[PDB]
């Protein structure tokens, strides 16, 4: 019911992300020092990414007042959206006009009819709107980020009637770390391994988009590429390519409690995340509904389980025949069909 | 603090920049959408450094940001060689660029 | 006979419970700071789990008068509702609708009928409805948690006659506490608008330490006898502890992480383990923070063992451990009865200790 993907990957500090002082951010697991890029790099990293260009539905902007005033083509309709965005209240704590707003880059042509209307009231033209942003969902950035929009009451209108404005997410994802502890460099008077964790829920992605099958299928596959073909800041495959599917979370991050201390260090990360995984599964779950998974190794760089015993249902050796595989046991999911 | 380097010497530099150029105000480096921010700051780095001194053997981008307080700061790192030994002394301890006064302006050459 | 399970599990770099300010919890234990998370948390988790969507049998709302007028159903009720209720001392202190009756028996048709009774809509069908939720309500988890309600004085009739509604738990959770000092950490995030033209957020990392308690006697007591559903609430509540984490910042510190370390145990008093860690777990570099953590609480339990030993009542444990990947008893002691490699078989064995009734029956119940 949950697509699951843990990788193991290396980055040089050329593409790391730094705090507001300018070093690279840092966190503790185990009581050592480790090397930490926030999820929502890479959430960002993704949803901009070259093989996410296909499904970008939506834009997360301020602006509205210049979104609006891009497709009406009549200059006399300004003032009109600046004062129909009040009455809606998207304007926040003092400032004005500053909160973030998340709809789909298919509605706006509907903003610019309902703001073009002069027979309409201001009060009902602003109800309008709000119908307008309150469904404008139908995109797979919503249906894998989730959004929240709250509306300010202190300059509500008299009724305003407010929809369900608040969609569940459906990716869950963590902050990725360093196998090891810190390094450095060479000193006067960055260099890293890390690892990564996904979570995907079909069903609620599905309910996200109405009901679409094919649209989820081309989210699932874009995203696992993205998520293998993408360096997070500047400007690289993934040493380690695993994919499960569970009905409850379970997360591997425990195997790293123990520093690698050291060519080998991918080597020796492997080896103790396959030894956490064989635990788990040997010693936590068993009847029921078995679990079965694919490795996909870069030219079978690396290969996993001991080298005899089995845990995986087959070898990759390409990146490109893993979203088949992956979208194959969902059911058919033809990936030259799904891309239209 | 006593620097003394030869002619033709290899040295190991970190030296953050500060893209700034005049146009018709004071605005930051622009480059090409088909050219990539590295490659557009050591060429403008190896515009420069015929006049202060030192030639470019290799550079990379480290961290592009800005600092407030607005301007454009560039960290920059690699291997430099030094042509004379007397335009080197003269560019040391004195800036390669403007808002100095920010810390902008600094080298920490290194033996290699 | 108490069941008393003690577990040790580590966790992702997460926030799973914060106040008000978005800082996760900590508390002071042995003069140092540790990783807290609170006990109505853990309970909640529990109730609201996978393993356990079997047995909720109780219902905790502000507003009854929607649930009846959902039983009802294509009459209109609300007004008259209402008045009932308000004629039964539900409060109306400060404005709010402050009882939040811990009715149980979902089963709420006996109210809907009482409504939906053309008779004297006075205070006997106040009276009705006050026994209804005071006498018939029991369920299988007002077994271990129980407050049914407490009725209002001033605003209620005077004419109404509550009977008991006081359950008696037969729950205990501690607070979980690491076994280290706690180390918070801030991240820095911006909002990066989409068409040209910083704020703060906290989380730490720790491995915890968690402690139950099962009555027995008060458990069979409040379900009045069904031994089977007795068992079948045992077994659940020993997998929802087992593998269910708090649903607090999950899409952003995924920290859905299993025990490493397990310990069940059956005795007349109740015994915490608590004080190994009075001393801080301090890292070395030969091994992890799990493992130490596991040596001391294996130092303490055997102590504790040998200096409160009692010839007229043997104490038996089980430890489990995935895959046996952490021993108890490391340098010479067998301080469990028995080893264990998987969670189902523990349970089934719990299960026999407690009236050897076997895993598949009591799933009927």
């Amino acid at each position: 019911m949950l697509i699951e993907i843990h990788m193991i990957q290396n980055h040089s500090p050329a593409n790391l992300n730094r705090d507001d002082l300018g070093a690279p951010k840092t966190c503790y697991f185990g009581g050592v020092l480790r090397s930490r890029i926030s999820s929502q790099c890479i959430k960002r990293s993704i949803r901009t990414s070259n093989d996410f260009k296909a499904l970008l539905g939506g834009v997360r902007t301020r602006r509205l007042a210049d979104l609006i005033q891009q497709e009406a083509g009549e200059t006399e309709c300004w003032k009109k959206a600046q004062e129909i965005l009040n009455k809606c209240g998207f304007k926040n704590k003092d400032d004005n006009t500053k909160m973030l707003v998340f709809m789909s880059k298919d509605k706006i042509k509907d903003l610019a009819r309902i703001v073009l209307d002069n027979s309409l009231g201001l009060t009902e033209a602003a109800q309008q709107v709000a119908n307008v942003i309150a469904q404008a969902t139908l995109a797979p950035d919503i249906a894998l980020c989730g959004r929240m929009l709250e509306p300010n009451d202190k300059d509500k209108d008299k009724k305003v009637k407010w929809s369900n404005t608040t969609v569940e997410a459906a990716l869950q994802v963590a902050h990725a770390i360093s196998t090891h502890i810190a390094r450095p460099e060479i000193d006067y008077f960055a260099s890293a391994c890390f690892y990564k964790y996904f979570s995907i829920d079909w069903e609620q992605l599905v309910k996200n988009l109405k009901g679409d099958t094919n649209l989820a299928a081309h989210t699932v596959g874009a995203f696992l590429l993205a998520a293998a073909k993408t360096n997070p800041s500047g400007k690289n495959y993934p040493d380690g390519i695993l994919v499960e599917f569970k009905n409850s979370p379970i997360s591997y991050a425990n195997a790293f409690v123990r520093p690698v201390s050291v060519s080998d260090l991918v080597e020796q990360s492997i080896g103790q995340l396959s030894n956490y995984v064989n635990d788990i599964r040997l010693g936590y779950y068993d009847e029921q509904s078995p679990v079965i998974g694919f490795w996909f190794s870069p030219n079978n760089r690396y290969p996993l389980g001991y080298k005899h015993s089995k845990l995986a249902s087959r070898n990759i050796g390409n990146l490109n025949e893993l979203v088949g595989a992956v979208l194959d046991y969902i059911g058919g999911f033809k990936w030259e069909e799904v891309q239209k | 603090y006593n620097p003394e380097f030869k002619a033709g010497q290899l040295l190991r530099f970190r030296l953050r920049v500060n893209a700034s150029v005049r146009r018709h105000k004071r605005v930051s480096l622009t480059w090409d959408a088909s050219s990539t921010p590295d490659q557009a700051l050591a060429d403008w780095l190896a515009a420069k450094s015929p006049k202060l001194g030192f030639t470019l053997q290799r550079c990379e981008l480290l961290q592009l940001g800005w600092v407030y307080g607005r301007f454009r700061a560039a960290l920059l790192e690699g291997v430099l060689e030094v042509d004379d030994p007397k335009l080197f002394l003269k560019t040391l301890s004195s800036g390669i660029g403007k808002a100095k006064s920010f810390g902008f302006g600094l080298l920490s050459v290194l033996p290699i």
